[PDB]
């Protein structure tokens, strides 16, 4: 194709994109790259643009593992959006390496999901709602520099942020502009 | 008009699955014949698959609201909401036929609701106390601890009526009048 | 016929999703009960999931406007509107049966309205006051705040008949009253 | 039946979206009680999420040509057309429950039609005299410029009843006759 | 009953897109108040919005054919086939509330009809004889040159209730009897 | 394929096309484009042509930053038509080369979105619907040189330009005529 | 592809196709070829044959634009069918080069389109389909030489022209025949 | 693809198949071919093999007019059904080259169409129908040699041809048999 | 694709990923990828990474019997989720180099199904369901060195495991932090 041929010759570059919602299999192609960039050359920057509405949080948490794990630093970029698991991505990067462009947005909300089955069967998806909340919000603390009383109350329904917004909120590190 | 003239003798007809309507026209048919004669004992046939927590506690509420003795018969099933119905009637006066089935089973969420977390736990939170009412209201006409509901309706619980009157839902496992 | 005997014995029944219709046949009811005996009590049964502002806003209005007093029974649920319409009753004679359910939340758009975002900030203003005109008139008929349920209608606040009393949703949870 | 008695007191229930078969029951209703008494007022409530310009027209032109009085009362919701007929009521009885929702927006194509381009020019042309129109009605019925209300009905212009009193589409907020 | 109450005292109201069934229940009505009294006016209410040409002259034909004269009264809308039907009225009868529409459009086929090219110069030749028709018909209504209306049924051509009295559509606009 | 292989070889000719609805695919490769035709050469003109329904604010403003942190002078054109982000991004090119062939059309008007929800989601909709309405008046503002008032104004509904009164509008810098 | 392959190779013998509807898509593919070729070679020409049914009136104005502004003669070729923008854009090449096969059909009709939304949306579109319209009916009118009196009334309905007809109307400037 | 592949390799030795229903996609690849091949190499015939059911007019036009615009000979080859465009394609070869191959069945039938929309509308479609229906059936007279009157009276239904009977009507020149 | 290109850079390091649903056209890639790996190098490792919601046991067994047959040990990696189907070859790795990324999250429950039938076949498919039951949990005791009566207890429902809960369970070894 011609979008895969310009997105490889930008994996050559050691610039990835998360562009699309956080599912399993942009997460698994993700991780994928960050794991062969890293073995490539285990001292370059990654580069990760995010323009993602976010999505799930274990296709996310995927990402995150393998841009902790990886040896490079994952510099991150808000591009245009970083909503939920996008923003959450964009703050797991690098310390002094998280970017946003100066007209993205970045979108911070508690999870989303779904209760279904029986009783038991819900009071368990609630236990787990209630672990990943709190692993979230915990993240997001950690990575925000905010306390997880102020990640938990932020986000308790949308909160909005732009690029100055998240640079004093704690999301990115710089606002690039040239 | 057959379903007329059960109604004329004091027979509430459940019938269908439990769901809004159903409970709204049992409601209609509770307090009518507590008005017309309140010392005269009101019989509910149930061959119900159940369904619906709010429409079981409204059929449950007026059916213990109203003076007269509710006899409840279990025709051939009594799933989810309608088991509970079965119980809620007047202790002596639970029937059911013996080839009838009592299905007993937690409350659950029929197909996926979506929302944040914090509406989940809410959600969650209901289904919960659905699921203590269910088994609170199931233990007061049963004779059993809440903890042993619980564990038995923690999977479908099928009762055969004969074992539905062993285990307190009903109280009478009815026998055939065929004069032959 | 059972719902002309509610209707004959000065009783709305509420029982389906509160849309237009429901609320067309209530307003329909209220002022011909009105009409027949204005000192007279209609009684109000509520076991609706509730749903639409301006149909609330019918119906909460036409039983404000009746010389009678209304008295509201929530039968197993009234949630949305349906819980405003529970707390619309007359003070004394707001009624629930002791599972009923009282479910209390914010106003929402069923589903995604499209348009320009000076058509946007309307319709967001639209249920601002859709929000505040929920919460001033629950204010009016449970004694708060209006702030107070602002925060407890941030979600969906399901109250047990006995905490929607001390909600002030309702004001007696009914007693039964089968012989026993 | 309620809606009988509304219409034995002489009350017209608009009630549902206005579209052909609303439009047709109601200038049967509006005609059979001018032919019934002429003299005596009709009243019209309004419920009616609106919709529809031709078959507002039929209901305007009907209530307009009558020998009696219509007395218009929103009851929870008069949006797009129902406001127009709201206003549509003789001078001194336009009334509105004070919680009821006055909704005047400019007409609009719901969905697109196909054509060609001398084809859409009159459909373009339709819509613009059928937006003069709109506004030609509205302005005899609460006296403003015309011009004013091209101005207000540019997006949806949401109107409490007091402030629907004060644009003029209605002239009276009812007062309950229970003072909670 | 409203619609009984139009037919008691002749009035044959339309009111529905006009399709086979629409025209199956009219001319059962002209006949029959032919047959009541063939010498007082059946007045025919209009408020549609046209289709079917075959319904179109079954209405059309059977209105022609009633000894009574038919008193054609433009509601809110007289489209296509309706306009048609709006000026079959006899001379002097028709009549169009202030704010009615009067539309006359060329027949058109609703949808692709597939076919041999054989097929094709039948279907056109059927449509444009269904056109001719059409316009000897307006013709003989309207006082037209009957080229004049396919110049002005090129398109659709949408009339004002004033502007169909000048077209020949209908003969009188109806003023307003609101004794006031 | 045949029309990956000619945009690949105006790609390397640096000439790019916004010629879909703006979604966010459409923008990560076209901030995939930007960000190779400025690694590849840094000093060369970017070739944008626009023909282009508008589309998403965020995957526009995710174009635009990248149309703007790149060294390179984006050359805007607008080909056929540049309406909602079209006509943004193509008055986002670089001030002297925003060009209008002389029958594109631009279509300006307010930015388009739903609300959904509960009231409080609502609030923080509209609430943020108010941020990017002004931040993109704010921007058209900037880039076509007109008062944000008269902006407003126009973008009430849609406001149809031809290249002509796109050039005198602010949109474009020239109308190319060969 | 196969048929990828043969276009490819009529490409390099700057051959185009316009075989489909013009939408945004076939538009900004021929737009790509034109400039390619453009770019390739500046004094060759361009053989564009239209088999098309027509399509989007600002698609086909970005062929028309690109068509112009390329220094090639882009010679048009009506094959089979040139109806609705498929007319336009072979009456839009070069004079003397516009040619009909003899028996290609040519369909000329005013544009088709469609209203909706409010009365106030509407009266702008209403606004806009008569500049189209007048846009478009100057365009036909300056292509084939005919007033623009006639070919708006002749583009009232559907108005068929043979390859002689179009001949003697202007759309072509011959019809060859070999 | 490997079906591709294949008619790559007949395309190479002058072999084009017409197989499927002759639409616009399948009529400009096959004006490609022709003009492809006409292009390598002008004085070669080329051998179109027919398997259709048939058609568009104006697409079965567009490859009528590339068949008979190109210098090569277009030896045709009815090969199991050539019904409707496809026996006018076939009849539409070089006279002495339309082939049957020997249990290929000729459908011959008067077009198709719809007519749809206002009375003037139809009015014009039915004036086109009468010019299609009187072009399709001048030329089968000239392919076949039939006089257009009973080329008119057995196109009023399907009329079914073996190759024999299409050999004695004048579709096919030879019935070759090896 | 660019996808497949960089899974197969991977699987020429040896890197394999179970990132989608365990069906069968899942199960067999990875059974390929596992015996191509197993006849290029019979003595490195295969690292295969687990995102995965799970799916079909037989699938699921095939890819355990290929990891256990294969004559590499197959290190297993749980990266983001390893639900059903994904904890059981997760935890089917070698001992020693099952591994979890920090904030995997594994999800250990009984199997689904569906009966369906006569009582004669849901008889037989009941007896088969306490099998595939049996030997699922049994495998699972293996793996995680847990007693059979914990296994079947713990899979009653969903039962969740953070990486250390899932390190302390026995599903993973280490829990790799770089
Ligand atoms: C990411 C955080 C900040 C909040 C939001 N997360 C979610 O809503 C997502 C919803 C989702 C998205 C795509 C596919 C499947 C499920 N959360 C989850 O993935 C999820 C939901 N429930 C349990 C476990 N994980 B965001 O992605 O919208
Ligand atoms: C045993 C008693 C509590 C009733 C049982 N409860 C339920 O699962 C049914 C589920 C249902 C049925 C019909 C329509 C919608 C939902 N009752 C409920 O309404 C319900 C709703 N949410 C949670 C739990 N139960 B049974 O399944 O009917
Ligand atoms: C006390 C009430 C107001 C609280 C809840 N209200 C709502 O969510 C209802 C549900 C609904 C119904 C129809 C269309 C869209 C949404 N909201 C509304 O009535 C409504 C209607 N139009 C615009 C905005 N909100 B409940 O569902 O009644
Ligand atoms: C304010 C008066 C004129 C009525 C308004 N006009 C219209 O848009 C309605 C259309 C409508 C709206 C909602 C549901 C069904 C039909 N009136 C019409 O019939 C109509 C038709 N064409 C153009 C404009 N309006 B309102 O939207 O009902
Ligand atoms: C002005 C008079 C002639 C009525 C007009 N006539 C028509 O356009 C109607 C619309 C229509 C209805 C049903 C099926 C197909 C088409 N034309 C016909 O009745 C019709 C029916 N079959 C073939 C051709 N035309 B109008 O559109 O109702
Ligand atoms: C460029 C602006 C000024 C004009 C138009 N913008 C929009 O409508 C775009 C297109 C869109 C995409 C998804 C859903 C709804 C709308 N709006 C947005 O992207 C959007 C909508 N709501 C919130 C934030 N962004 B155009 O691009 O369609
Ligand atoms: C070329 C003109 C004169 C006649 C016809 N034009 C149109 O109908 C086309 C409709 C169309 C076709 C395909 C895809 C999208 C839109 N015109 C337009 O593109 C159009 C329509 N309304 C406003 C602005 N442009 B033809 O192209 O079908
Ligand atoms: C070849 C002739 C004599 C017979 C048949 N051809 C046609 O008439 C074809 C069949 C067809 C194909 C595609 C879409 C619609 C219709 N018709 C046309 O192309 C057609 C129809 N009406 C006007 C102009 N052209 B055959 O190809 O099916
Ligand atoms: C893997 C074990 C631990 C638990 C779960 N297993 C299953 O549900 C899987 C997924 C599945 C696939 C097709 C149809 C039904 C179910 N179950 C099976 O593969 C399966 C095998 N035999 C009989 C019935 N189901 B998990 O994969 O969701």
């Amino acid at each position: 194709s011609l979008t895969d041929s310009v997105y490889e010759r930008l994996l050559s570059e050691r610039i990835i994109f998360l562009g699309s919602e956080v599912n399993d299999e942009i997460a698994n192609r993700l991780c994928a790259q960050i794991l062969l960039l890293a073995a490539e050359d285990a001292s370059k920057d990654i580069s990760l643009y995010i323009n993602s509405p976010g999505g799930s949080i274990s296709a996310g948490m995927a990402i995150y593992d393998t841009m902790v794990l990886a040896p490079c630093d994952i510099a991150t970029y808000a591009m245009g959006m970083a909503a939920s698991m996008g923003e959450f991505l964009l703050a797991a990067g690098t310390k002094g390496k998280r970017y946003a462009l100066p007209h993205a947005r970045i979108l911070m909300h508690q999870p989303l999901g779904g209760v279904t089955g029986s009783a038991a069967d819900i009071a368990i998806q609630a236990e787990q709602f209630a672990v990943i909340k709190k692993e979230m919000f915990r993240l997001n603390a950690e990575f925000t520099g905010q306390p997880i009383e102020r990640i938990e109350a932020d986000s308790d329904r949308d909160r909005w942020f732009t690029a100055a917004e998240a640079l004093e909120y704690g999301f990115v590190d710089h606002i690039i502009t040239r | 008009n057959p379903y007329n003239k059960l109604f004329e003798e004091r027979i509430i007809f459940l019938g269908v699955q439990v769901d809004d309507a159903s409970a709204n026209d049992i409601m209609a048919q509770l307090l009518v014949l507590e008005s017309l004669d309140p010392d005269r004992d009101i019989t509910m046939y149930i061959n119900s698959p159940g369904g619906g927590f709010t429409s079981l506690m409204a059929i449950y509420d007026t059916m213990q609201y109203v003076r007269a003795d509710i006899q409840t018969v279990c025709l051939g099933q009594a799933a989810s909401a309608a088991a509970v119905l079965l119980a809620a009637g007047t202790p002596g006066k639970r029937m059911a036929l013996p080839n009838a089935r009592v299905l007993i089973h937690q409350p659950s969420l029929s197909g996926v609701i979506q929302g944040q977390f914090s509406d989940l736990e809410i959600q969650a939170a209901e289904i919960e106390r659905m699921r203590t009412l269910m088994e609170t209201t199931l233990a007061r006409h049963t004779g059993k601890d809440a903890g042993v509901i619980r564990k038995d309706t923690d999977r479908d619980k099928i009762l055969t009526a004969e074992e539905a009157k062993d285990y307190g839902i009903i109280d009478t496992v009815l026998e055939y009048r065929k004069l032959s």
